């Protein structure tokens, strides 16, 4: 067809292409925060020096826990982007009417 | 596709979009008494300071 | 979905709906013309022949 009005699938295709790029910095930010937390736990364990075998165990246990929560945090981060691709809401603060 | 109901009624998923733009109406029925908000702010400040 | 741009079927289906109303008078015109052709053939046969 010759077309009479501007199509709407072009806007959705372009937006979806730009939206797919955000996955990288979010998965960087998660690793950065994990590293900082492990640092602060290692600072907090400096006060147990008079007890060997208890500074090791407490480091191991809190570190293992913090590491294991990474998978679930990343899964949620990915899902929140999939949610952004699934539906294009144009009734927000946008060029309405234009 | 073609063959749409140009005269009769909204049908199918055009009702769902009404849900998506009627939910804002449910979000504004949540009324509250202002003097209860001020009462709870006051008791919150007092309980937060403490001694 | 949500209404960003005006769709093209809002035009196409209204036009297709109004165009279908034209079938009736077009077939009335054909009936009228067949009426005249039968009339004239009757005039010619009445006039000439006994």
């Amino acid at each position: 067809r010759t077309g009479l009005f501007t199509p709407d699938m072009a806007f959705e295709t372009i937006v979806k292409k730009q939206v797919k790029k955000i996955r990288e910095p979010c998965l960087k930010c998660v690793d950065m925060v994990i590293s900082e937390l492990i640092s602060t736990v290692r600072q907090c364990t400096k006060k147990l020096q008079q007890y060997p075998r208890l500074r090791e165990e407490m480091e191991r246990i809190v570190t293992t826990h913090i590491r294991e929560r990474e998978g679930r945090t990343k899964e949620q981060v990915m899902l929140l982007i999939d949610i952004e691709l699934a539906y294009m809401n144009t009734n927000h603060e946008d060029f309405i009417g234009f | 596709g073609d063959q749409i109901d140009t005269y009769e009624l909204s049908g199918g998923a055009r009702i769902n979009r009404i849900f998506h733009e009627r939910f804002p109406f449910e979000l504004v029925k949540m009324e509250f008494d202002e003097k209860e908000l001020r009462r709870e702010i006051s008791y919150a400040i007092k309980n937060i300071h403490g001694i």
